[PDB]
C-alpha cells in the first residue's frame, strides 16, 4: 500500500496503465504535492507524468471558453464554444464587436505558440489602446482543451495609477508545453497543435514579383517541425515561402516525401478549386503555371477568389504537413485555425461550401470563423451561431441549418427581405394596404396595381397573391346582389 | 387561446400529493422514471386534443421530447402554508417548446413566444406577483364562442376589439375594461410574432386558393372541413377566416344557397 | 449646297442663334470643314468657337483579346447614374473595370498637366494565343462621342490593331482653353477604387510623424495626384484635416468663412456613418478622434467598415472639394469613379443603403461599382445590371429595383435558396415528394415529418403547407372511399 491510500488512486489510474491520457495527468496534479487525501510522495506521480508524455495519439486543442472584462467594447462576455462541433461562427453588425474576439483569442494563443516552440518568451498583453475609455482593467481570461484535462491562461493589464487588482496566472500553458516537449524529446516524430489566425490581409501576400529580390528564397530556411510558427499568428499569410516550398520539393523530386506531400498538396487546391489542375512551376521568369479549364494561366491575373483561397488552404495544408512528420494522413491534425471575414472576394456559390469542404478536407480542426454573408451562415447549426449584440451574446434562432436566405436575413441579421425605402416596394405595402382595407377597385388600387404590374410583371409571387384576394372579393359583390 | 376543458384526475396525481403535500414540480418530474410523468403529459394533451393552450400549433403525436407542460400561476410563486401551485390539476396547460430547445436563456426574445416569453416578461420587468390570474387570460374559463380576437390579413397579427371586449368579464374583473386585459395577453406571449403571423397568413393562403375555380362546392367543402370538430392547429384563426367571409357566413345561415 | 447651305440654311441660323453650350459648340467644327476639308480660316471658328453643368461620362466599350473576353460591347446607361455589372467569380468582372480604368488613366493624364501617357496593354494581360488586343473607350461630354482606342502587337504583326489617341486631345485642350479664360472651372473626379481601399489606415499610420514631411501645396490637379492606382489616400485628407483646423485656430486667435469647406466635408461623412459626430484634431501625439454616442474613440479602434467608408468619403469629398472651388455646392462635380466590391467589409443592413446614399449625397457622380452580395443588387433598376457569364453580357430579368433576396439570389446568381448537399434540404426534398404524391401519411412519410418538424420547428412556411395538404388529402380520399 506504500502507506498511501490505495484507493481512489486505483480508481483514477487503471485506465492512465491502460493508456489513458487523461488519468495520468489527473493523479500528476495532486498525487506529487498535498491538494488532495493523498500523501505528497513524488515516485508515482512523476512516473505519471513521464509516462503521459507517451501517451498522446489522437486529440484536439481547442479554446473551449473566453472571458472578457472590459478588453475593447466589451463589459462582459462569457462565450461557451463547442466540443463536439468543430466549427463556431460569430455574426452580428460591424461595430457591436467580433474581431475583439478574434484578436482576444490570439493575444492568447500568442503565449501558447512561444510555450509549444523551443523557445520561451512571452507573448502580447493589452495595449493602452485596448482598454475603454474610462476604464482602469482588463482581462482575457481563456481556458483550452487537450485530450480532455482543462488547461487556464489569464493576461491581464492594470493601470498603477489607478487601481492594481488583476493578476496573470498562464500556469497550464506551460504544463502543455512541458507535456509536447517531452514528446519531442521521447521521439521527434510527435504532432503538434497548429495554431494560425488570418485577418482582412490575407489579399495583400499573393505575388510572384520577383522573388529572388523580395525575400524568403535567398536564404536557406531549415525545413523542421518547431520553427512552422512563424508569422502564423499574424494577418497575412505566407505565399513567397510557400513558393520557395514548391521550388526546393519539385526540383529535389528529379523520394518519397516528394511523392507523398507534394501530391497532397495539390490535391487540396484541387479539389477546393473546381477547374484548377496540373500544378507546375515556371523556371525563367519565376512563376506559377496552373491548368484551369485546359489553358495555361500564371499567378499574377487569376481571379483574385481564387488567389484568396488558394493562398489560405495553401498555407494550412503547409503548415499542417511541416508540423506533422511521416504519416499516411497529413492533413488530419490538430489546430485552431481563425479566419475573420471568410465571405471575402467569394462568390455565393462558394459561400455555401467553403465550411463543408474545410471540414471534409481537415477534419480535426477547430475553425472560429466570423462571417456576414446569410449563405455561409445556414450551411450549419444554430447552435454553432453566435449573434453578439449591444455588447452581449443572444444565440441565432431554432433550425437555421438548411435555411432560406431571406428569412436568415430577416430573424438573424436585423434586415428587411425587400429594400426598406425602395420607391416600388412603398407602392406595394400600399397596394397591399388598399387590398384588405375594402377600398379596393376605387380607381387608386387598379393604377397602382398596374404599375406593380408592369415592373415585376403578372408572375411575381406577392402579387399573384393580392390578384387572388381581389378575384375572391369580387366573387363577394355577386352572389351579395 | 380557445376554451379548455378538464374532465377528471385519474387517482395518480392524487396519491403523488397524499404522500407529500408541499409542491416541488421536479421531484414530480424525478420519479419512478417516465410512467406518472408519461401518462400525466397524456391525459393533459388528449383534452386538449394534442394542440398547445397558448399558440394553436400541432405537438406532435409520437415524441414527447417537443411537448412540455406550463404552470399558469408560475412555479416561482408558491408560498410555503400558502398554496401548492406546482400540482393542481387546474393550473398544468400542455405547451409547445417556444423556439427554444435547451433553455439557454441566451434566445432572441423576439423569437420566443407562446410559453417562454412569459418566463421572459417575469424576469424582464420583474413581476413579483405571479398571479397572472385576472391579467391574461386563461384558456379554461373563457367563453366558448369569443369574438375576442380580430384577424388582421395585412401581417396577420391577431388584435384587440370594441365589441365583444365591453361585454364578457373574465376572473370575475369588471366588464367595462376587459380590453386591457386582452391587450395584455397578446403582449405577454406575443402571439403577434414573426414565427405565428408569417404562419397563420398562409391559412389565408389555402382559404383563397380554394376560392380560385369560382365553385361554391368546394368552398362547401373547405368549411365542413373546417367546422367540423376535432380541432386541428390554428382553429380560432380558421373561425376568424370563415366568420369574415360574407359567403360562407350566407352558406352556413340559409340564404346563398348551393 | 454652299453659301449658308440652303439646303440646311436653317440649320446654320439655328446653330448661328445658339444661345446655349451645344449649338455653340459643334460650330467649331462646322466652320471647320464639317463636311469636307474646306474654308479653315479662323475668323470663323473664333466666336463660333471659343461651360456651367456637365457630365464627362463613359458611354461604351469594346474589348478584343484581353483577358478572358474576347469580344464584349457594353453600353452604360446616360440618364441614370448606375452600374452593377454582377457576374461568376472566375468567369470575369475586373476585366471590363480595368479596361476602364486603362482608358481613363490618358485622360487624366492629359488634363492634369501636359499631353503624355503611361498605360498600355502588357504582355500577361493578353489572351492565351490570339494575338491582337484591344481597348476602345469612348466618352460623353454633354452628347458628343470622344473615340479612343489601345492596341499591342506580340510578333510584330504591326497589321491588324492601331492605336488613334483623338478627340480626348480635343477633350484636354478644351479644358484648358477653359482654365485660360477663368482659373476657377470645374473639372471631372477621375478616380477608381481596387479591393484594397482600406488597407492604408493604421494606428502607426495616424500617428505619421515619419511618413510625410513636405510642403505639399493645394491645387485643382492635387486630386489627379495617385487617385488611379487603387487607394484612399487617408494620410493626406487627415493633413488636409490638420491644415484646415490649424487655420481656424489662427483665424479665431486673430479674431480675440474659409471653413464651410470643413463643415460640407465632415457632413458628408457624418451622413453614412450612423451617429459618428464630433471630428476633431488631438495636437497631443499626433491622432484623430472620433466620437461615437458621446464616447470619444479613435481611428486606430475603430470597425473596418467605418474605416472603409470613411477613408472612401474622406477621399472623394476632399477630391471634389479641391476640384470645385468658390462653388455653393463643392460635392456635385462630375466624375467616372470605378469602385470595385462595394460590397466588402460591409453590414448587410449598410449594403442595402450603401447606392442610394452614395447616388443622393454625391449626384451628379457615375460609378460603375461591382458587386457579390444580392442585397445590394435589389435596390437598382434591372435595365442597369449587367451579367458577365462564359465571356458574354445577359441581361438581368425584369423587376429587380426591389424584390426578396431569395429571387435576385436564384435569378442573377445562379444559386439554390437552400443548401443543395445538406442533410436537412435533401430530407426536405424527399419528404415534399411524398406529400404531393399518392404515398403521404405512410410510415416514412410520417418519419420524415417528424424529422423536419423537431429542426425547423412546426410553424416553419414550408411546413404549414405540407401539413394543410395532407389534411386535405386525407379528408378527401376517406369521405369519398366510405360512400
Ligand atoms: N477602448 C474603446 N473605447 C471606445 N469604444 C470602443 C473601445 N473599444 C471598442 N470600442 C467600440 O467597440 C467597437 C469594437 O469594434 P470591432 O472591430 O471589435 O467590431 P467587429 O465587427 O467585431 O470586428 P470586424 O469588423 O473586423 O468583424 C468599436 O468600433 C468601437 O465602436
Ligand atoms: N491572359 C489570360 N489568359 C486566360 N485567362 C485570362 C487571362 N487574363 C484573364 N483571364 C481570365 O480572367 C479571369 C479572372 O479575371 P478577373 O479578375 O476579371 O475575375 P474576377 O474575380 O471577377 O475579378 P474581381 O472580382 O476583382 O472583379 C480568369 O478566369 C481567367 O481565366
Ligand atoms: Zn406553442
Amino acid at each position: 500500500m506504500e502507506q498511501n491510500l490505495p484507493s481512489r488512486i486505483t480508481k483514477l489510474i487503471k485506465k492512465s496503465e491502460s493508456g489513458d491520457f487523461a488519468s495520468s495527468y489527473q493523479l500528476y496534479k495532486v498525487f506529487g504535492s498535498k491538494e488532495y487525501g493523498v500523501e505528497p510522495d513524488e515516485k508515482m506521480s512523476d512516473y505519471f507524468k513521464e509516462l503521459s508524455a507517451k501517451q498522446l495519439e489522437g486529440g484536439q486543442l481547442r479554446v473551449a471558453d473566453i472571458h472578457l472584462e472590459n478588453y475593447k467594447g466589451f463589459e462582459s462576455l462569457i462565450m461557451d464554444f463547442s466540443m463536439k462541433k468543430n466549427s463556431t461562427i460569430l455574426v452580428g453588425n460591424n461595430g457591436c464587436g467580433k474581431s475583439t474576439i478574434l484578436d482576444a483569442i490570439q493575444k492568447g494563443l500568442t503565449h501558447l505558440s512561444s510555450r509549444l516552440s523551443t523557445r520561451s518568451h512571452n507573448g502580447d498583453g493589452i495595449e493602452k489602446h485596448e482598454l475603454r475609455k474610462g476604464q482602469n482593467y482588463a482581462s482575457i481570461a481563456i481556458n483550452y482543451d487537450y485530450m480532455g484535462i482543462r488547461f487556464p491562461m489569464i493576461i491581464a493589464t492594470t493601470e498603477p495609477g489607478y487601481e492594481d487588482r488583476a493578476k496573470s496566472n498562464y500556469s497550464g500553458i506551460n504544463e502543455l508545453g512541458s507535456i509536447f516537449k517531452t514528446a519531442h524529446s521521447i521521439n521527434p516524430n510527435v504532432s503538434f497543435p497548429l495554431i494560425a489566425m488570418y485577418t482582412v490581409e490575407r489579399a495583400n501576400d499573393v505575388s510572384t514579383r520577383d522573388i529572388e529580390n523580395s525575400e524568403e528564397i535567398k536564404e536557406a530556411q531549415i525545413w523542421d517541425k518547431f520553427k512552422a510558427y512563424n508569422k502564423s499568428l499574424t494577418g497575412k499569410a505566407d505565399f513567397k515561402l510557400f513558393f520557395r516550398w514548391f521550388k526546393e520539393l519539385i526540383e529535389i523530386e528529379n523520394y518519397s516525401v516528394n511523392s507523398k506531400t507534394l501530391h497532397t498538396v495539390e490535391d487540396a487546391m484541387y479539389s477546393f478549386l473546381p477547374g484548377f489542375s496540373n500544378l507546375k512551376l515556371q523556371r525563367a521568369p519565376l512563376d506559377l503555371i496552373v491548368d484551369k479549364n485546359n489553358v495555361s494561366l500564371s499567378v499574377l491575373q487569376l481571379s483574385q477568389g481564387e488567389k484568396t483561397i488558394l493562398a489560405l488552404i495553401a498555407d494550412i495544408a503547409r503548415r499542417l504537413t511541416l508540423l506533422n512528420p511521416n504519416s499516411v494522413n497529413p492533413l488530419d491534425g490538430t489546430g485552431i485555425v481563425l479566419i475573420d471575414e471568410i465571405d471575402l472576394h467569394l462568390h455565393p456559390s462558394w459561400q455555401q461550401n467553403i465550411i463543408p469542404r474545410l471540414e471534409k478536407t481537415f477534419k480535426n480542426i477547430q475553425f472560429i470563423v466570423t462571417t456576414h454573408s446569410p449563405q455561409v451562415c445556414h450551411t450549419i447549426d444554430s447552435q454553432n451561431i453566435w449573434l453578439l449584440k449591444n455588447g452581449q451574446k443572444f444565440k441565432a434562432p431554432k433550425g437555421v441549418r438548411g435555411a432560406i436566405s431571406s428569412w436568415v436575413l430577416e430573424n438573424l441579421f436585423e434586415v428587411a427581405q425587400r429594400p426598406p425605402e425602395d420607391k416600388y416596394t412603398k407602392l406595394l405595402q400600399e397596394y397591399k394596404n388598399l387590398v384588405f382595407s375594402e377600398k379596393y377597385a376605387s380607381e387608386d388600387a387598379r393604377k397602382l396595381g398596374a404599375t406593380l404590374s408592369q415592373h415585376f410583371g403578372p408572375d411575381d409571387e406577392t402579387l399573384v397573391e393580392l390578384k387572388l384576394e381581389i378575384e375572391k372579393r369580387i366573387w363577394e359583390d355577386d352572389f351579395e346582389k | 387561446l380557445k376554451r379548455i376543458n378538464k374532465t377528471a384526475e385519474d387517482q395518480f396525481l392524487i396519491n403523488f400529493k397524499a404522500q407529500n403535500p408541499n409542491g416541488t414540480w421536479d421531484e414530480f418530474r424525478n420519479h419512478e422514471q417516465g410512467i406518472l410523468y408519461k401518462r400525466l403529459k397524456q391525459h393533459i394533451c388528449n383534452d386538449q386534443m394534442y394542440l398547445c393552450a397558448y399558440c394553436e400549433i400541432d405537438l406532435d403525436r409520437e415524441n414527447e421530447h417537443e411537448i412540455k407542460v406550463e404552470h399558469f400561476k408560475s412555479k416561482s410563486g408558491s408560498l410555503p402554508g400558502g398554496s401548492n401551485w406546482h400540482l393542481e390539476w387546474s393550473n398544468l396547460l400542455a405547451v409547445c417548446l417556444g423556439g427554444t430547445n435547451t433553455g439557454d436563456d441566451f434566445e432572441l426574445p423576439a423569437n420566443l413566444s407562446c410559453d417562454s416569453y412569459k418566463s421572459h416578461y417575469e424576469d424582464k420587468n420583474k413581476i413579483n406577483d405571479k398571479d397572472w390570474t385576472g391579467k391574461i387570460l386563461l384558456p379554461l374559463t373563457l367563453p366558448d364562442a369569443h369574438n375576442f380576437f380580430t384577424f388582421e390579413k395585412v401581417t396577420g397579427k391577431l388584435l384587440p376589439n370594441e365589441s365583444y371586449c365591453n361585454t364578457i368579464s373574465i376572473d370575475g374583473k369588471p366588464a367595462a375594461e376587459t380590453l386591457s386585459i386582452v391587450t395584455k395577453t397578446i403582449e405577454v406571449l406575443n402571439l403577434n410574432c414573426s414565427r405565428l403571423n408569417n404562419a397563420r397568413r398562409k391559412l389565408l393562403f389555402h382559404f383563397n386558393n380554394c376560392a380560385r375555380e369560382r365553385n361554391l362546392r368546394k368552398l362547401h367543402n373547405l368549411l365542413l372541413q373546417w367546422n367540423q370538430g376535432e380541432p386541428k392547429f390554428f382553429q380560432t384563426t380558421r373561425d376568424i377566416i370563415i366568420r369574415d367571409d360574407r359567403i360562407c357566413q350566407g352558406l352556413l345561415n340559409g340564404t346563398i344557397r348551393y
